[PDB]
């Protein structure tokens, strides 16, 4: 791709790990099995590599992320929306199958979809997000073969998913059509994968890109601290929920809330600079932000996300209707203030920004150009 | 018994019945391949990982020279019984042995019984092996082809195997020279050289040349046959294929060289790796140039002199031309020789791979008594050449010993140590670098009449600068006299007379039989 | 990161600088007497039309290896000189050398299409020897040449599309 | 200084001057006599030098310019104004003398002052501009002592000169006190000499930077090109000047003149990415835009500036006055222009923006920023 | 551009990578046993007392040359020890060497305040030797230390107080 960059391990611990914009996507760890593990998050290396330029350093989203020519390639056009990225539209929709829609986080549109592409043989794996039996709500990639283990994966969880890890499973096992869902940065860092010049590792087999959109993933500890704080085991967990101004944690008991304001000291260090919310290199983002409960908010982008969306819902596997002009609105600001509030946090660790001669601080560019 | 680099040479020259497996090139890939059951080193261009690839081929190491002992126990003191016990034991992977007639016994003695012991091993990847490794490359933009010192394709390659085109792959055999430098930098741990072997396998055993032992010196009565046509230009000149197989492009350039030079009957003499790799191809009749061309020193022979150390018997022939034919006293007379042989005795050196210290000295010591050599292109590597300027006058100069004059001479040989860059460059460079300050009318034809037509062969044009090298008509080659009398009037300005065919102004100077061309005052009259 | 085509060529501590295309070609056309020197990898992926468009505007090439057989084979042999790599590095180190054309030497050298490790120590040649007068060496080929003043990075031969949209940058700024 | 960057003859010429973003503004060469000569207006170097760091870079204003942190240091603040940079007061003025008032390009504030200052003893050196009565209007550095040499430089000159040789005679010749008039360009390399860590060549002894306002200098054989088909010889005109949408040409018969727009294609390539209209680093910025006929505009910035025209004043060598908005706006109004244009020329070379991991075209900064 | 304080000592072609004080004191953070190697130089511009705050972090500091007298001196020499350069590479590079507390090897060497050519050859021991497991070294002294993983750029002398500041932004970091 254009405005691509060499590097390897060592670069990747300059400028990302040991920068602390590492997001835990799980790509360089999910193509350098050899070396790369994860410890609390971030990846290393316990024995001297000899390559001179990695996979690690090429994949991952927080060395060099050209999104505009990202886009380009991917869509044929650059964005006209700066919130929500390049789509063609905006709608809201929800699973036709009652257990898929019981069990979706909203309606299941996501669940739904990777279904029937399954049913279809479009896909022979979906690469999503799963449930440690062990560690509890603790997410681990799920690469899923049936649609009972697609069903297994439904709903959200907060905690950060080094998903990619799926997606390099899925590649080495000899799946030959795969789907993968993902969090804005996991998609970021897919598109890095399925562009790059320097690496081949087969992602041409990755044939879908959904998109959840995000405004932040919680640090276990801090997360499950506050779980204790409000008196409740993981284990008794039924459901996390955001939505009303509210963090919402589902027992058998009933529900219990929060003031999701509070829940900010426990988001992940490495989601203070991201700056895309709405999952905006994605064939298709599935949100809730915008839609009745109930419903899921679906922004359109890739022709292959738009054939996808049409062919479900000829199958009536899905429903879909208009959404209004105010909840889009909704959406567009939500987009703004991660975007924003974020971008605050980016020009504190960044370096100059250089323009032919010229080199300011990021922060102070608008007091040059104007 | 078969060997690799020059013991294989020296060990066929003792027994016709022993074999040679091939160059520096090929050393690591036949000892990945594990058909040598033991394996016995002694000093000089063997693998310095060889006690790691002889472990892995279950193949115990004898060692035989203080040069190199790889940290093995030295049992030259211990019974050639207690050594073959140990070995086939396998506590320990080799042993040192100082003594060559027990080191015989043992190798002997040990490899009868590993043989057996050997059955059933595989060392090279299997058809699935070789299908997850083609598989799993990344196709890296620079990683594997950056450490290779030839920029082979091996990614690329890779990919056509996983798509079901092993051809790229196996086009690399050749091409590779044996380092192991590539695999050190795959994170996926493919091992690349064998990758490539597996590939080519078939051609690789169908890789049966035939080779003429190394003969060593040139007789008395060669000298004799050659003398007066060599130095007259007639023979038009002695073409020495020696050195490593450090080449950029395979081992058939040497072959090509070789085979050209010979068909237009120059003496061709191979030694080293050289003689070894010129011996791998076949023409279209199925013959090796050592089966097709006789063994003597003489136009349009193919002689392997020998090993390396053999190489002294290309300076010897020679010296005794100075002697035997020219009646020069050599006792304690280099320099009177030296001069001799620069200018009258046409002669070029090839060592279109170049590598070794060995071969840098071998140069040196060619170069010392006037014989000029090319190198391949990673010839450069050694830093420093030997290269002439063809347009200053002053550095042309010799004494016509007839009366101490000097003469402005054609460069003639224009270089001394000079690098190449391809097959098709260096073969009308070997030509050009034959002439000779004292070639006759006729000899200056023979050897231009090639330099001509190879640089149209291979080029597919006359040299810029051609003309410098006609001082007269009768140097001009027959067949294209008449075009190249109107080229040399009318494309470089000369006055020619077209209707005599007769040259009358342009030459560099005038032709003189009786020129006694030398650098030397003292050997001035 | 910078990758020169064999990876323990570092020479020293004056190493190439990446220039654009447009920088590169503006050195040739800012030249009083350039010189393009081309190498074997002139004769493949179409190269030679480009160092054949570089030769139309007045620029004199150095066919060395055999490349001459493309240019004779292609039809444009006007201004297009054979000579060895080695000679040529000696020859332009040379002060008193006047060139091809016998009216002086070359201030500007511009490699394009030649074997890696043989062009890099032609270039280090000129950069070490070549300094008074001073010869720049710059290369337009697609390797990170360490031993120009100024070259492009590393083009992978999978990426030759993109060395050509680059060559053709070079040639519109001369 | 901060954003400081280390680099030699090749990095000036791989960045510089075979990118043609070289100005001609002289301060290569000024501090490298020893291997930097200029042919056509751009440094040459005709032998191998061995600094492993050189002047020609740190000092070359088209290598690296952190104009914020430089307005930092210089002022004590960034600033407000985009289109002006920072300033504390905008006001009209003209010089009292009537022979500086005539012999003056506009209303002969520059030279008042400089004469002013070495009257006073304040400086016993003015590195200003001459002209070759051998090559006619060809513009050459004059290191000025007298009163007199002060007044021979008066007039604008619109083909460039590398004045910043005469700061380099100047600093080597015993000058104790130096002042320096200067365009954009001439200033910005004069500050980044001034502020330098990497070298000292006793630039504390140059006391003032006077800047003049600049939209752009002319190729000389094509500005003498204009002259011919606008049949008049150098060597008669007396005066040029720039107004009323208008290129003046004065001579003892009169004034022949041209729409300006026709002299745009006589610019220097130097100039087309010139991002500083108003001299943004000068300790004053003297130019005729927003003044009236025979009156200058001043832009006071530094505490240097502003005792300068405050002493001038109280001494009665020039006379100050108010300037209105609109005035004011009609300066603004031609910076803007000016950044704007060139601006486009500046991202067409630059190479991609980066902010922390993102990585734009400059030009599309918008579409990613907001 | 990066001067290595000796401009000949260009190794081989993995040179060290300018980090930022945050990123490099995040380095020493994030280490299971980290270890702070001080030479010679640290008894100069109070960078002692810098070292003495990394030390007051919990951290190790190998003291070697003389810089033991200054610890002595400066009334801090808890979780200090006494060591040549050459034998601490030795043992930092054998994993069976349990370190100055007899618990085990360190993953993370930091030099600071050290001579330029015996600390940069200190540091070439550790990341050609010192593979596996892999011991991470950095620098945080004023030099570009080619042969560190992570450095900083050259900081001349005479602009010591920028390298205090940039050396006090990693204290604040670890
Ligand atoms: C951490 C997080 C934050 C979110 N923040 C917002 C927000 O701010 N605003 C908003 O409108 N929507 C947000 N969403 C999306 C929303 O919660 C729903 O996931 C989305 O609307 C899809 O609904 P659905 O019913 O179609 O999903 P389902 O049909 O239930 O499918 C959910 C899919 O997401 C996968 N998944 C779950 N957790 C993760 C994870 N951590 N990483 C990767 N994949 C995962 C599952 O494996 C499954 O394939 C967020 C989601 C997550 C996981
Ligand atoms: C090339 C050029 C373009 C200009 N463009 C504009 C413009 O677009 N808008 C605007 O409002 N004003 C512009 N000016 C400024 C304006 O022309 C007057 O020079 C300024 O207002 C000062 O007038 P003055 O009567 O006080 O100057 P004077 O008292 O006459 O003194 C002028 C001073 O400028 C110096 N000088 C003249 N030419 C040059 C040169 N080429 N390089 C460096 N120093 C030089 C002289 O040596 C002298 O010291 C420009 C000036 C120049 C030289
Ligand atoms: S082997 Fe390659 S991909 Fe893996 S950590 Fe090292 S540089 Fe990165
Ligand atoms: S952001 Fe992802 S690819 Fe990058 S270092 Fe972190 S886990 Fe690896
Ligand atoms: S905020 Fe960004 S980095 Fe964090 S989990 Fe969401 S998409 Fe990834
Ligand atoms: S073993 Fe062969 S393919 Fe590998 S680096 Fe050496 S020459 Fe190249
Ligand atoms: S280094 Fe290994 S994975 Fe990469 S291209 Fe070479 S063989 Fe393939
Ligand atoms: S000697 Fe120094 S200042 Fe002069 S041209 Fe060379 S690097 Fe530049
Ligand atoms: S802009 Fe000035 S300092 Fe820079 S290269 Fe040109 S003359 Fe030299
Ligand atoms: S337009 Fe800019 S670069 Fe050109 S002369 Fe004016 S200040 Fe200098
Ligand atoms: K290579
Ligand atoms: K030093």
């Amino acid at each position: 791709m254009k405005f691509d960059e060499k590097g390897s391990i060592i670069d990747l611990e300059t400028k990302v790990v040991y920068s602390n914009i590492c997001c835990y996507c799980g790509a360089c760890g999910a193509f350098c099995t050899e070396y790369i593990s994860y410890e609390n998050g971030t990846p290393v290396t316990k024995q001297k590599c000899f390559e001179i330029h990695g996979a690690c350093f090429d994949f991952c989203p927080r060395t060099f992320l050209p999104v505009l020519e990202m886009e380009r390639e991917l869509f044929g056009e650059v964005r006209s929306d700066w919130e929500l990225g390049y789509y063609t539209d905006i709608v809201t929709a929800r699973a036709t199958n009652p257990e898929i829609l019981e069990k979706g986080q909203n309606g299941g549109v996501v669940t739904a979809l990777l279904t029937h592409l399954i049913d279809e043989g479009k896909i022979d794996a979906a690469c999503i997000t799963g449930r440690s039996d062990d560690e509890p709500w603790k997410p681990e990639p799920l690469v899923a073969t049936t649609r009972d283990e697609i069903l297994k994966g439904a709903g959200s969880n907060y905690e950060q998913c080094p998903a990619i890890m799926g997606v390099g499973e899925a590649l080495a096992n000899g799946s030959e059509n795969i789907a993968m869902v993902g969090l804005p940065c996991h998609i970021q860092a897919m598109r890095k994968i399925q562009l790059s010049k320097a690496f081949d590792v087969g992602a041409s087999r990755v044939k879908y890109a959904i998109g959840l959109l995000c405004t932040e993933t919680f640090d276990r500890d801090l997360l499950h601290a506050k779980l204790r704080e409000m008196k409740i085991k993981a284990e008794d967990v039924k459901k996390f929920d955001i939505g009303e101004g509210k963090f919402k944690v589902f027992t058998e008991e009933g529900v219990r809330t929060e003031k999701i304001a509070t829940m900010k000291s426990c988001m992940r260090d490495g989601c203070k600079v991201c700056y895309d919310f709405a999952a905006e290199l994605a064939d298709i983002s599935v949100g809730s932000i915008g839609s009745e409960e109930g419903w899921n908010t679906v922004l359109i982008r890739s022709k292959a996300g738009k054939e996808l969306i049409d062919e479900a819902e000829k199958a009536k596997v899905i429903e879909v209707k208009p959404l209004n002009e105010a909840s889009i609105q909704s959406v567009k600001d939500l987009a703004s203030r991660k975007k924003s509030e974020n971008m605050d946090n980016i020009v504190e660790i960044a370096g100059a920004t250089k323009i032919l001669h010229l080199a300011v601080k990021p922060q102070e560019l608008s007091l040059l150009l104007g | 018994v078969a060997g690799i680099c020059c013991t294989a040479i020296d060990t066929t020259r003792y027994s016709d019945r022993a074999k040679i497996v091939g160059s520096i090139g090929r050393q690591l890939r036949f000892v990945r391949s594990g058909i040598a059951d033991v394996i016995m080193v002694d000093e000089q261009c063997i693998r310095a990982d060889i006690l790691e690839q002889a472990k892995r081929t279950h193949a115990p190491l004898i060692a035989t020279n203080d040069k190199a002992l790889y940290g093995l126990v030295d049992r030259t003191d211990d019974s050639a019984d207690d050594i073959i016990t140990i070995l086939v034991s396998g506590k320990e992977p080799g042993v040192v042995i100082l003594d060559p007639v027990k080191a015989g016994e043992v190798a002997v003695r040990l490899v009868q019984i590993m043989h057996e012991k050997r059955k059933g091993l595989v060392h090279l990847p299997t058809d699935e092996e070789f299908k997850e490794y083609v598989e799993m490359c990344q196709n890296c933009d620079a990683n594997c082809v950056i450490a290779c010192p030839q920029g082979l394709p091996i990614g690329e390659a890779n990919k056509a195997a996983a798509a079901g085109n092993i051809e790229p792959l196996a086009e690399l055999f050749d091409l590779c020279v044996g380092c192991g430098r590539c695999e050190q930098v795959c994170k996926k741990h493919i091992p690349i050289v064998d990758v490539i072997h597996k590939a080519a396998l078939p051609l690789v055993r169908a890789e049966k040349g035939m080779i003429r032992v190394g003969r060593g010196p040139v007789l008395d009565t060669e000298i004799r046959n050659v003398g007066a046509p060599l130095v007259l230009g007639t023979i038009p000149g002695i073409i020495a294929i020696v050195g490593c197989g450090n080449y950029p492009n395979g081992t058939k350039d040497v072959y090509i060289m070789a085979k050209e030079f010979v068909e237009r009957k120059y003496i061709v003499v191979l030694t080293g790796c050289g003689a070894m790799d010129a011996a791998l191809y076949r023409d279209e009749d199925g013959k090796t140039l050592y089966e097709k061309y006789p063994g003597d020193f003489d136009g349009g022979c193919i002689v392997n002199i020998g090993s390396c150390v053999s190489n002294a018997h290309i300076h010897d022939a020679a010296i005794k031309v100075a002697s035997i034919f020219a009646r020069r006293n050599i006792r304690a007379n280099y320099a009177e020789i030296a001069d001799y042989i620069l200018n009258r005795v046409g002669a070029c050196g090839m060592a279109w791979g170049a590598m070794s210290q060995k071969a840098a000295s071998i140069a040196s010591g060619v170069n010392r008594i006037g014989i000029p050599v090319v190198i391949g292109p990673h010839g450069w590597k050694y830093r420093r050449a030997y290269l002439g300027r063809k347009d200053v006058d002053r550095d042309w100069m010799v004494y016509d010993a007839r009366d101490g004059s000097k003469v402005r001479i054609e460069p003639a040989p224009e270089h001394l140590l000079v690098a190449a860059d391809t097959l098709e460059e260096a073969i009308p460079l070997m030509a050009r670098l034959c002439f000779r300050p004292t070639d006759n009318s006729m000899g200056r034809q023979v050897k231009l009449t090639h330099y001509m037509d190879l640089s149209m062969k291979y080029l597919g044009k006359y040299p810029d600068d051609w003309p410098v090298f006609v001082r007269t008509e009768a140097d001009l080659p027959l067949a294209k006299k008449e075009e190249y009398l109107r080229i040399l009037k009318e494309d470089y300005g000369w006055d020619v007379d077209l209707e005599a065919k007769k040259i009358i102004s342009g030459p560099i100077r005038k032709f003189d039989v009786s020129f006694d061309a030398t650098n030397l005052e003292q050997l001035i009259r | 990161m910078n990758i020169p085509f064999d990876i323990g060529n570092i020479s020293g501590p004056e190493m190439g600088r990446i220039a654009t295309p447009e920088a590169l070609g503006r050195a040739i056309k800012n030249a009083k007497r350039p010189l393009l020197v081309v190498g074997s990898e002139i004769l493949e992926d179409g190269l030679i039309d480009r160092a054949i468009a570089i030769g139309k505007k007045g620029i004199p090439i150095a066919a060395t290896a055999h490349s001459i057989k493309g240019f004779v084979d292609a039809g444009y042999t006007d201004n297009v000189y054979m000579v060895g790599l080695h000679e040529l590095a000696n020859n332009i180190k040379s002060p008193d050398w006047m060139g091809f054309d016998g009216k002086g030497g070359y201030d500007l050298v511009a490699v394009l299409g030649g074997i890696y490790y043989s062009t890099s120590q032609f270039l280090i040649s000129i950069k070490n020897c070549a300094t008074d007068p001073l010869v720049r060496a710059i290369s337009i080929d697609r390797y990170y040449h360490i031993a120009a003043r100024m070259t492009f990075d590393n083009i992978s031969r999978k990426r030759t599309d993109e060395f050509k949209e680059m060559l053709d940058r070079v040639v519109q700024s001369i």
